[PDB]
């Protein structure tokens, strides 16, 4: 009981869903980070291919091999506001650049 | 000198060399570099440090058959190699046909340490075609060999007398082309964890593989091949079994909008290999650098 | 001035399985039964159930 | 040159500067917080 190499998998494997992007966690094949998913057709990937990674050393695609299915990850939105405040004033007027 | 338990005394002389062959690792085509673990790019070119050879240094046959005695010498250096931090190893298919009926069988690769049954060894068999790759306990004969198949020799191939199933870590199997002409693998292990390349055709090598042991790898052998084998008294044949060693070195690896490898540059031959990696392209401009 | 950002939840977990399953539904489903007197023993190691 | 610029700015954030990583969600996240301090401190001396 809890030692030699069998195991259960019944502890891990509990979703096993994936959402259309709303910036969530992940923690696939060892790399974790945070974004959101979007479906989008792949034919590049192989049998031993399952991650999509730039020059710069980032990731970009997924593939799922539960459901043989291709994702690309978006970055969350991380941004500021401009606000403009006169002298005596209640609220300033609010600016989201883009 | 590869186990230390007694599992057949029969058929073992005293004496019956590694052929060091004139040819060289080529490069910037694709010989010699592997694919990621499993990341894919696409339509770049990446300056990759990894485990690859230097500049092409003479390979050694470390293949070893036998018809019906053994060898004490065998089973030591300089056949039994220290794996320092790699080896990328060639091997050439032997395909025999009989009854109109083709096969194809070679060497057995098996990594770690002494390791009667305290520590794991990572054993690469091949069978038919299909390569099982296992980590275990197993337990290494005093002298160990395999047996063929097809056309069967006299002995018994017997390397393991695990009677019960011990534990283990990785076992799997694949399945490569079985009318291939050459092998290649590579091997090395770093921070820890052994990883694995094989291909079957194809200039470039593919992912097999990564397993966390913790400990440090000690020696590599090939075990004999006792057989109908190699021995051209009644058919021709002709097994290489090449192996080389590694060392960390950055290369300048290319991929095109479809994510094979066209070609790879090193980083440290030439003159005009340190100016490509530092401009990272293969075709620098024109200027005058350090 | 800054904004909310919030911490996400509900993260995906994805691992590829280094070995492989045991299958004992397949074995305990035999299209044979054993006899009370034979009581057949079958032993599994090294795999997930 | 701006462009240039910019880009070597943002690859900072990929290297350890000695540290076991360099995403703080695998480092706080696997060891203690007693020990992963220096980690952070030496990460944000880098960045700094
Ligand atoms: C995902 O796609 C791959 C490739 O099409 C599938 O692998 C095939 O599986 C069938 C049935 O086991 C085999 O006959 C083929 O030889 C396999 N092809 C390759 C290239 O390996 C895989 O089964 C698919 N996975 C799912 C869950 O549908
Ligand atoms: C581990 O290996 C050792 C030898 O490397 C085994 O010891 C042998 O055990 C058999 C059976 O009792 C004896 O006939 C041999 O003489 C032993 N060898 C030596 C060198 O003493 C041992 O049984 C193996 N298993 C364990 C659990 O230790
Ligand atoms: C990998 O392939 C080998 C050989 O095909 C498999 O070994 C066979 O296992 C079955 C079941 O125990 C035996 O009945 C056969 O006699 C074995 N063959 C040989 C040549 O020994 C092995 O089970 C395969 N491994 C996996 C994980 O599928
Ligand atoms: C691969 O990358 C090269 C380098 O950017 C691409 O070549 C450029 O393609 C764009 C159009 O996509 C042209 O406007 C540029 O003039 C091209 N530059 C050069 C130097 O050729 C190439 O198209 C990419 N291949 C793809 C995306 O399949
Ligand atoms: C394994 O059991 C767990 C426990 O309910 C379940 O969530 C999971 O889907 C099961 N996995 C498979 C492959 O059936
Ligand atoms: C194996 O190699 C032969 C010869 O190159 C080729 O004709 C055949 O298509 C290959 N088979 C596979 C599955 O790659």
């Amino acid at each position: 009981i809890n030692s030699g190499t069998t195991c259960s998998n019944d502890l891990l494997y509990s979703n096993t869903e994936i959402s259309t992007g709303v910036c969530v966690n992940y923690d696939l094949y060892g790399i974790t980070g945070q974004g959101i998913f979007k479906e989008v057709s792949a034919a590049y990937y192989n049998n031993w291919q399952n991650l999509l990674y730039d020059s710069n050393g980032n990731i970009i695609g997924f593939k799922d091999f539960l459901t043989n299915k291709t994702y690309t990850i978006l970055p969350c939105y991380s941004g500021r506001v401009s606000a403009a405040f006169y002298q005596n004033s209640s609220s300033p007027a609010l600016l989201y650049r883009n | 000198v590869i186990g230390d338990f007694n599992c057949t005394n029969s058929f073992i002389n005293d004496y019956n060399i590694p052929r060091i062959s004139e040819d060289v690792v080529d490069v910037s085509l694709g010989l010699g570099t592997y694919y990621v673990l499993n990341r894919v790019y696409l339509n770049t070119t990446l300056l990759f440090t990894g485990y690859f050879p230097k500049s092409g240094a003479n390979f050694r046959d470390l293949a070893l058959k036998g018809s019906i005695y053994l060898s004490t010498l065998w089973y030591k250096p300089p056949f039994l190699s220290d794996f320092n931090n790699g080896i990328f190893s060639k091997v050439k298919n032997t395909k025999l046909y009989v009854n109109n009926t083709l096969y194809s069988e070679f060497s057995t690769i098996v990594i770690g340490s002494v390791f009667v049954n305290t520590s794991y060894t990572i054993v690469v068999q091949p069978h038919n075609g299909i390569l099982e790759i296992t980590a275990c306990q197993y337990t290494m004969c005093e002298y160990p060999h395999t047996v063929c198949k097809s056309k069967g020799s006299i002995r018994n191939e017997s390397w393991h007398i695990d009677s019960s199933e011990p534990l283990c870590l990785f076992k799997k199997n694949f399945t490569y082309n079985v009318s291939a002409d050459w092998l290649y693998f590579h091997f090395y292990q770093e921070r820890g964890v052994f990883y694995a390349y094989y291909a079957d055709v194809g200039m470039p090598t593919t992912f097999l593989f990564s397993l966390y042991l913790g400990t440090i790898l000690s020696h590599y052998y090939v075990m004999p091949l006792t057989c109908n084998a190699i021995s051209s008294n009644t058919d021709n044949e002709t097994l290489e079994y090449w192996v080389t060693p590694l060392s960390r070195r950055q290369y300048l690896l290319n991929f095109d909008e479809h994510g094979v490898i066209t070609n790879a540059v090193d980083c440290s031959s030439s003159f005009l290999s340190e100016i490509q990696c530092k401009t990272q392209s293969f075709a620098p401009n024109t200027g005058v650098y350090d | 001035l800054s904004g909310f950002t919030v911490k996400p939840v509900a993260t995906v977990y994805r691992r590829i399985p280094n070995l492989p399953d045991c299958d004992i539904d397949n074995w305990l489903n035999n299209v044979s039964v054993p006899s009370p007197l034979n009581w057949e023993r079958r032993i599994f190691s090294n795999c997930n159930f | 040159a701006n462009a240039q610029a910019l880009n070597s700015l943002l690859q900072q954030l990929f290297n350890k500067f000695g540290a076991i990583s360099s995403s703080l969600q695998e480092i706080l996240s696997r060891l203690d917080p007693p020990e992963a301090q220096v980690q952070i401190d030496r990460l944000i001396n880098g960045r700094l």
